[PDB]
């Protein structure tokens, strides 16, 4: 990419989500979910193999039509209110377009076909960027109307995606999609707590952000797009088999380590507010989640597959190293646990 | 309570730091003292319990056990010397530093005031334990036996963690001291009867019930030596000293809403206990024997009758010790024989003395031989269970019976009988592998000479 | 076939140094292994522990109990009061419903 | 929630406000912790580049360790202000909207009747 | 370190390129006396000379440049190939594949000394001529089908990324007349290579080596006599116009991510370690876990370059 | 006698693009390890 | 002290450290200092504090 | 040594004395910050 | 507008339909996606027009400015797919199962 070119898409694959952000008149809150579309589908195609115009144009399409209905929601309010904005008095179905629209966009639920399938033909890299700082710019917006959202719906979209999300990672075996489906369930404890207390979902998204960047700097420090690619981690770098194990237990909500608390106060919201119904499947099924991630500590660390010869020629070779934000973000999400109180 | 442990802490830096020759000694030596650092707890003059701290607190019940904890973290790490003596000096330091957070970790768990603490510490332990069976675990199948002690402890820890962050709702603190003088009786609703199972359900699979024990035998078959004893001498018992401190609350439902354990738990002791009678695999027989003899303790923290508490206080440290015994020289038979299988190595007295001998009194505490706290231990909850209904005593009557015939079994044919012709020639006996044993049964005989220290709460 | 090694036998540490202890197949780790574990395993844990908890006072004030009875039994038959009267909380504190 | 609090600064990290509270100590087990997470976290880095864990990059071990403390002493100077604003909020509450939060009256337990289910 | 960066500023390959920087890599049979000529092309148009890439050709390059021991260095013998064909443990195959990720390796350092220093490379046989080799071997027992799939699949997944030899000079001494130069050698095994592998392994070159590469680079075979006189050579292979080949749609900021590949040798050969586990190419968990213990024991290599003392590595404390 | 460490055919398994694999579903193949493919 | 003496001072410092922290708890667990109601005298002569 | 001189042969000054130079500055402002901090807060309020 | 931004609403919705349901041609589905577009702006505009309110007639042309380029965008990925399968069909683009 002609460096310019470079700098003027990640300005505005930045600039995007950032608008959204800081904007209050929705209409400048869309043009940057629209800029935002436009700025990732030129990276998304890099590689331009068959797999790649595939994912771009489905990412495409999935995100255009979701854009098209948020302007839709907007266009609408101008005309129930004058205003360029969710008020307290919106007609409800203005809302739960929004919540259909943004859920689309961020792939929760039962919108959730296009996400895996895109993270599976895109690289590692823009794996990350697609993932979690594609999400931050519609859960912006969301977080910014929750008052005014609707706690059922959330729920059900909550409570559909852990579990499309983990059983679909139960079967999966491609690790770009076991993340994606990862992030389609931790997506949803996300939109489970908006209602409530959107504090808590600004949390459970630092915390998966946290621990999926270095996860998946992991899975490319090898470039392992399969669980056999990243279980010969012990011969080609052995360090990273340590860490690797917590994180992914930490992905999962095991007590220790600091995966638990977004999983432990977002249950504790929900109960302080009644929800022991909803609360109580969310968690068991979160259960599933780590089913998965285990099986993969296993093929990975706790068991040591075989190798190939040629491998002990990529020892050799000096191993490029891993950025420092593995470590500085390794540690902070394995074990910050110790200092919730002042996290929440 | 920061000397039992920071200086457990410390432990980690020692492992590490210290020389891949001298690791092992440093480890051992020290953690020898750092249970005598232990023992000060014992000294209670009054029966006021010892809050140490806002979260760090000793009574009566968890005493006994922080000793014990502390004193197997020294003989776990004596007797995997000998397997993970064959290790890169990498994944030694690794073994090592995992038994020590065991104790680190149910040191604390044992030790804690807020019942959440418990529970963040009571399901952390499974992540030291799961590295200990699948990472050094011999057998094809330790892959699945994992599985089964994350998922079955899991899945029942859920509903505690829901149920924990109710009754703070509920009442406004996990604080036991608080929870305990404040008034917190349920309503016998159907809702609380839901509310006393998902409490009490989680730690009655760690405590393996009759219907959820089947993770203890496959747990323990693969799991190394240091894996093995600390599932049986302080991990089961972690679900033991949760039912009582949790039932201080849920005081009127369990009256009724313990029948079904109960039942489940008695008839479960005769089955655990008879096919113990025909198992081939002799770690198999000890933890089948773990079982029922852990069945009897759900079945006296649920009369709730205050001898039954301290059998159970008595017996759950009694077995502890002698269990792990039995896992012990399963082990140095195992070694030698390279097979669990107990048809194979019979006579064995013949060519290994003394292991012998631990063997006989290892067997003797198993079944209920008198002036022995493991009688004492039986002796009470009978008596509390014959008081619940005189009939009880016909199954714990059975029991009985059995428990007898499989511990001489044990010693029948493994250490009697005429020699195996000509397996692997078996060399002799370590001192190590005698003293890890002698270690285990000297404080069984010392225990025995002053049982009241490990009466509990009740008494 | 895939490669791998053959297994690996498992020696006969009593061959050489035929004074095993079995801590460490070099000899002097192995003497200094236990050296210092039946040291602080037996000398000062067993011995030294048993001497202290064998000394804590009156654990849970069942050596003050068996006194305060004697002096409590020494003053209620000696004045004629019940050695244990039937109610505890005395019942005039206790208001009883009406109802 | 406590966004949308009269006087909210809109963008600052830390309100003057914050002054009147105590400064966190320098030693305040949470610093210190965050100390040992920051010197795990260069430990980490160097075992992952390959590099003598311990005797490697003294300088960046210092870098880590005083980073993260940095980072700490006014992380905390500000969360200890959140929970300050949030008792300030929620006693006045209690306050100004009184008979909602009644203080009610406690019985000895002379006079309250518990039931009493015998264990028998 | 190279990086976009420097690219950004200067470091920019276009402005470092010249009429005889170039690759040229001269393949021929068992011996056809490919080397000599190789040198000398490379001297004469004063490039660099790169050794054909045996099964060492990476303890070489990598640290002490010691020769590693074998089962460190994969456990090649391509003395074994020839003694026991069609072996049970497969060492032909092994010997091949650890051929084909030297060969890589070479044409990966061969390119960034190209595109850095802007000298050119003869880099002998590359792994655009290493399929000879294989496809003999198949013809004959040496390997099986899959063994055959195997190697195709690790060459379709790393040798596209890498940019075309510009120009392919090739001699063509025939089978006969190999196997005599072979036997006049001192070889022991060399001299038991079957004269139908040498045939096939001349006809994979002829049939399909040379076709193949001739419309996406330059061809320049000569015979026995021609080599000799790689004077005679060179004016060739300066009258060379190098006017095909994808090698004309390298611009700067093109060159800058292959060269960033190639500068990347954990890369290089990333898809050479595909967890693909046909028989012969796996290691074994315990043997392969022990060959790293030892391989990452040995002085300098138990941490990274510059930070190991056993070497006389210092500064350790401050890195 | 050594932990049993994983075999090759313990790890074929975990290969495929699915790893319970359907009816239909096994019928597919892994996805190309260059992430491009042949068509 | 460092010929390997000194990674054995490192278990017993923990205990030292231990042992300061945990007075540590019991200066700030000093309300009812001598307010308890079993536990109430008056300070004898030259006795500023019942328990420390 | 290393056929390919280790890039790290010899430390990069720079990354020494902005890595150290900077954590001093740090500590410099932090240590500040607390005592200055203390002060106000001890006057702020009555003491 | 009563009325007369019902059709238009449901001609937004016809044009929901449409860019749901696919069949065949993927570039039936941008064009449909443009006449959601469409539907937006003259309802923003219609709106916007009969409120007086001037200070918004900025955003009905802000619409039209974006859209286009997202469908530069969308059309650049379908010249993209029938480059690489000939067609720009969307049963083609399953390969990603
Ligand atoms: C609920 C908690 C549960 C915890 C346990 C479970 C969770 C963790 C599980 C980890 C393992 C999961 C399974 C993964 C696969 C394991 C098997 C495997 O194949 O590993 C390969 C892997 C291969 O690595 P390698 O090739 O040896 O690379 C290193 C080089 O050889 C060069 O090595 P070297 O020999 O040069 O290294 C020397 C260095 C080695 O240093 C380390 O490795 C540090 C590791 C820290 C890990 C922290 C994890 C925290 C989890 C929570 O020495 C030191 O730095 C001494 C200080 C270390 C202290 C560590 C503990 C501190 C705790 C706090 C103590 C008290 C406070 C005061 C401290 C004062 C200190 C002066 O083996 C490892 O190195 C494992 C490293 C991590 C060990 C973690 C132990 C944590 C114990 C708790
Ligand atoms: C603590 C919680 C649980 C911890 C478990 C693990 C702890 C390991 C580390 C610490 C070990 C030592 C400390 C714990 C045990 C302490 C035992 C002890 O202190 O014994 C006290 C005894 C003096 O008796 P005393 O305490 O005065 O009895 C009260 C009478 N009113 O002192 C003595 O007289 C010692 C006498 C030694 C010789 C005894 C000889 C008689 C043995 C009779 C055996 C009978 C048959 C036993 C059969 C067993 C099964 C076969
Ligand atoms: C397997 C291990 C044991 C699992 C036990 C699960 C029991 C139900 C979840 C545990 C939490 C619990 O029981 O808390 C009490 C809660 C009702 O509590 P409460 O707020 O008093 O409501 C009564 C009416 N107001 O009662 C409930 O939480 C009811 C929850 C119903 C759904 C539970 C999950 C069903 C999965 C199918
Ligand atoms: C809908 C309801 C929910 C889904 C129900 C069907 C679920 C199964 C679907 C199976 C596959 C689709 C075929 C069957 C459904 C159908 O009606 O066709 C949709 C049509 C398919 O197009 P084609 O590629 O020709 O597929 C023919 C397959 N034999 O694709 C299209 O129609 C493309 C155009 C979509 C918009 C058409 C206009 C919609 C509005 C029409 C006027 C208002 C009608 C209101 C009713
Ligand atoms: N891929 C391969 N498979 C088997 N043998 C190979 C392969 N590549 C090179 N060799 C062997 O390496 C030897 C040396 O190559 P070459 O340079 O042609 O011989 P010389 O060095 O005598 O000129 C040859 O005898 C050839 O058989």
């Amino acid at each position: 990419m002609n460096p310019i070119t470079l700098a003027i898409i990640y300005f505005t694959i930045f600039l995007g989500p950032v608008i959204t952000m800081s904007s209050t008149n929705l209409m400048l809150m869309w043009v940057g979910l629209e800029f935002s579309l436009l700025a990732i589908i030129p990276m998304l195609i890099n590689k331009k193999n068959p797999r790649s115009t595939e994912a771009a144009t489905k990412y495409f399409v999935t995100q255009a039509t979701a854009s098209m209905i948020i302007l839709l929601a907007i266009v609408l309010n101008y005309k129930q209110l004058g205003t360029w904005m969710f008020q307290q008095q919106t007609n409800g179905l203005i809302l739960n377009m929004t919540l259909m629209a943004l859920s689309m966009k961020l792939g929760l639920a039962p919108f959730h076909f296009w996400l895996p399938e895109v993270t599976q033909g895109i690289p590692l890299h823009m794996g990350l960027i697609l993932l979690t700082w594609q999400k931050i710019a519609p859960l912006s917006i969301l977080i910014q109307i929750y008052p005014l959202l609707n706690s059922t719906i959330i729920l059900m979209l909550a409570i559909t995606s852990i579990f499309m999300g983990a059983w679909g990672g139960l079967n999966q075996t491609q690790m770009r999609k076991i993340m994606a489906y990862s992030s389609i369930a931790h997506m949803g404890w996300m939109l489970a707590i908006l209602p409530y207390n959107p504090s808590l979902t600004l949390l459970n998204l630092m915390i998966y952000i946290i621990l999926t960047a270095p996860m998946f700097m992991a899975l490319m420090l090898n470039n392992s797009m399969t669980i056999n690619s990243i279980s010969l981690l012990w011969n080609k770098t052995p360090a990273m088999l340590t860490m690797i194990s917590l994180m992914l237990l930490s992905l999962g909500g095991l007590p220790p380590l600091t995966g638990f608390l977004p999983k432990w106060i977002i249950i504790t919201e929900l109960m302080k507010n009644n929800c022991l119904i909803m609360a109580t499947l969310m968690a068991m099924m979160a259960l599933l989640n780590l089913f998965f991630y285990t099986r993969l500590i296993y093929s990975t660390s706790l068991t040591m597959f075989p190798t190939n010869n040629n491998s002990k020629m990529m020892t050799h070779q000096t191993k490029t190293k891993p950025n420092l934000m593995f470590s500085t973000l390794a540690i902070m999400s394995t074990m910050t646990l110790p200092l919730a109180p002042q996290l929440i | 309570m920061l000397k039992i442990i920071l200086p457990s802490l410390m432990l980690l830096p020692l492992t590490w730091l210290s020389s891949p020759k001298k690791t092992w000694t440093n480890v051992t030596s020290y953690s020898f003292l750092i249970s005598l650092t232990s023992l000060t707890l014992l000294w209670q003059t009054d029966e006021n319990y010892k809050n140490f701290s806002n979260m760090f607190s000793s009574d009566p019940l968890s005493t006994p056990l922080i000793i014990l904890t502390a004193w197997l973290l020294p003989l776990m790490l004596m007797a995997s010397q000998n397997h993970l003596k064959k290790d890169n000096n990498v994944l030694q330091k690794l073994y090592i530093s995992m038994l020590i957070s065991l104790q680190i970790l149910l040191i604390m768990t044992f030790s804690a005031t807020e019942l959440i603490m418990f529970y963040i510490l009571f399901e952390a332990t499974l992540i030291p334990t799961l590295i200990i069976i699948t990472r050094w675990g011999n057998q094809t199948e330790r892959l699945n036996a994992g599985i089964y002690f994350l998922f079955y402890t899991l899945i029942g820890s859920i509903p505690l963690l829901i149920a924990l962050i109710l009754i703070q709702n509920h009442v406004g603190t996990l604080n036991l001291m608080i929870l305990s003088f404040t008034t917190h009786t349920l309503d016998a609703s159907w809702s609380n009867n839901l509310l006393w199972l998902a409490c009490m359900m989680a730690f009655l699979i760690k405590m393996p019930l009759y219907g959820v024990h089947l993770w203890l035998p496959k747990a323990h078959v693969e799991a190394p030596i240091a894996g093995s004893m600390i599932l049986a001498a302080i991990l089961l018992k972690l679900g033991s000293y949760g039912m009582i401190r949790i039932s201080i609350i849920l005081d009127p439902l369990t009256k009724y809403m313990a029948y079904p354990f109960i039942l489940l738990s008695l008839w479960g002791m005769i089955m655990t206990s008879s096919i113990c009678l025909r198992q081939t695999d002799l770690k198999s027989l000890i933890a089948y024997s773990s079982v029922s003899h852990m069945a009897l303790v759900i079945a006296s923290i649920m009369i709730q009758t205050p001898w039954s508490f301290m059998g159970a206080t008595m017996l759950m440290i009694a077995h502890g010790l002698t269990s792990s015994l039995l896992f012990c020289l399963a082990n140095s038979n195992y070694e030698r024989i390279h097979s669990r299988t107990m048809i194979m190595a019979r006579g064995l007295q013949m060519v290994f003395p003394l292991m012998a001998t631990w063997w006989l009194m290892a067997s003797l505490a198993n079944l209920a031989l008198p002036p022995s706290i493991n009688l004492m231990g039986e002796l009470f909850i009978t008596m509390s269970l014959f008081s619940w209904s005189n009939f009880t005593i016909i199954l714990m009557g059975i029991n009985i019976i059995i428990t007898g015939m499989y511990s001489m079994y044990m010693i029948i044919t493994t250490q009697r009988g005429k020699l195996t012709n000509h397996m692997i020639n078996l060399q002799p006996s370590h001192t190590r592998e005698l003293t890890l044993m002698a270690l285990h049964m000297i404080p069984l005989i010392l225990l025995t000479t002053s049982p009241k220290l490990i009466t509990g709460l009740t008494m | 076939q895939w490669q791998e090694d053959p297994e690996p036998e498992d020696e006969n540490v009593y061959a050489k140094n035929p004074d095993f202890h079995g801590y460490d197949s070099d000899p002097v780790v192995d003497v200094w292994n236990m050296r210092a574990v039946f040291f602080f395993g037996f000398s000062i844990v067993l011995v030294f522990g048993t001497t202290f908890v064998a000394y804590v006072p009156d654990y849970r004030m069942q050596e003050w109990a068996r006194r305060e009875a004697e002096r409590l039994v020494k003053y209620r038959e000696v004045n004629g009061l019940p050695i244990m009267e039937s109610n505890y909380f005395d019942p005039s504190k206790i208001q009883l419903p009406e109802d | 929630m406590m966004n949308g609090r009269p006087g909210h600064e809109p963008l600052k990290f830390l309100p003057d406000e914050a002054r009147s509270l105590p400064p966190p100590k320098l030693n305040d087990p949470r610093l210190v912790y965050m100390g040992l997470l920051g010197y795990c976290t260069g430990l980490m880095d160097n075992m992952l580049r390959m590099r003598p864990v311990m005797r490697a990059g003294l300088h960046r071990q210092l870098l880590f360790v005083t980073s993260f403390v940095f980072a700490g002493y006014f992380y905390l100077k500000r969360q200890n202000y959140l929970y300050a604003v949030k008792d300030h909020d929620m006693f006045g509450y209690i306050k100004l909207h009184p008979e909602d939060f009644p203080e009610k009256e406690k019985k000895t337990y002379a006079e309250i009747l518990e039931p009493f289910h015998p264990v028998r | 370190r190279y990086g976009l960066l420097a690219a950004i500023l200067g470091d920019k390959t276009t402005k470092k390129l010249h009429e005889y920087s170039r690759v040229i890599t001269v393949d021929g049979n068992i011996c056809s006396g490919k080397n000599k000529l190789a040198k000398e092309i490379a001297q004469q148009l004063g490039m660099k000379h790169y050794p054909e890439a045996g099964i060492q050709y990476s303890s070489t390059t990598t640290g002490d440049g010691r020769p590693l021991d074998i089962e460190f260095s994969g456990s090649c013998s391509l003395e074994k190939f020839y003694d026991d064909p069609k072996s049970n443990d497969g060492n032909s195959y092994r010997l091949q594949s650890w051929l084909y990720a030297s060969r890589l390796l070479q044409y990966a350092d061969a390119l960034e000394h190209l595109l850095s220093t802007g000298q050119g490379v003869v880099l002998e046989r590359s792994i655009y001529s290493d399929f000879v080799f294989l496809e003999a071997m198949y013809n004959q027992g040496y390997i099986r089908k899959q063994c055959v799939d195997h190697y195709n699949e690790i060459k379709r997944l790393t040798l596209p990324e890498y940019l075309p030899p510009h120009a392919v000079i090739y001699i063509d001494v025939p089978v006969p007349e190999v196997q005599s130069r072979i036997q006049k050698k001192g070889d022991p095994h060399e001299m038991k290579v079957t004269s139908a592998y040498l045939q096939d392994i001349e006809n994979a070159y002829k049939k399909t080596f040379l076709p193949k590469m001739s419309e996406m680079c330059e061809v320049l075979v000569y015979d026995s006599w021609e080599a000799e006189d790689p004077t005679k050579v060179v004016e060739d292979i300066e009258y060379l116009k190098y006017n095909k080949g994808p090698w004309l749609k390298q611009d700067d900021w093109t060159f800058h991510y292959l060269r960033m590949l190639v500068q990347d040798k954990t890369e290089v050969l990333n898809y050479t370690t595909i967890p693909v586990y046909l028989p012969e190419i796996t290691i074994g968990a315990h043997q392969g876990s022990r060959i790293y213990n030892s391989f990452r024991e040995l002085p300098g290599r138990k941490y990274a370059p510059g930070y190991n003392a056993e070497v006389g590595d210092k500064w350790i404390w401050l890195k | 006698a050594r932990q049993w460490q994983p075999d090759i055919e313990w790890a074929e398994q975990f290969s495929g693009a699915v790893m319970y694999p359907s009816k239909e579903t096994a019928h597919w193949k892994p996805p190309p390890w260059n992430d491009v493919d042949i068509l | 002290l460092l010929r390997e003496h000194w990674v054995h001072i490192l278990v017993p410092a923990g205990f030292v450290f231990g042992c300061y922290l945990d007075r540590k708890d019991d200066e700030k667990l000093t309300a009812f200092r001598n307010k308890s109601m079993l536990f109430q005298r008056e300070l004898r002569p030259n006795e500023e504090v019942t328990w420390k | 040594f290393y056929v390919r001189e280790p890039v790290n042969a010899k430390p990069n000054w720079l990354a020494v004395g902005l890595s150290v130079g900077a954590s001093v500055f740090m500590w410099i402002y932090l240590i500040q910050t607390h005592n200055e901090d203390v002060l106000e807060y001890k006057r702020r309020n009555g003491l | 507008m009563p009325s007369t931004f019902f059709n238009l609403t449901m001609a937004f919705s016809l044009s929901l339909l449409g860019t749901l349901m696919f069949r065949s041609h993927l570039m039936s589905t941008l064009l449909c996606l443009e006449g959601m577009v469409l539907s937006l702006f003259i309802m923003t505009s219609v709106t916007s027009l009969n409120s007086n309110s001037m200070s918004s007639m900025p955003i009905p042309i802000t619409i039209l400015v974006f859209a286009a380029c997202e469908a530069a965008v969308g059309l650049a990925l379908l010249v993209k797919v029938s480059n690489t399968y000939g067609t720009d069909y969307v049963q083609n683009l399953n390969l990603l199962q």
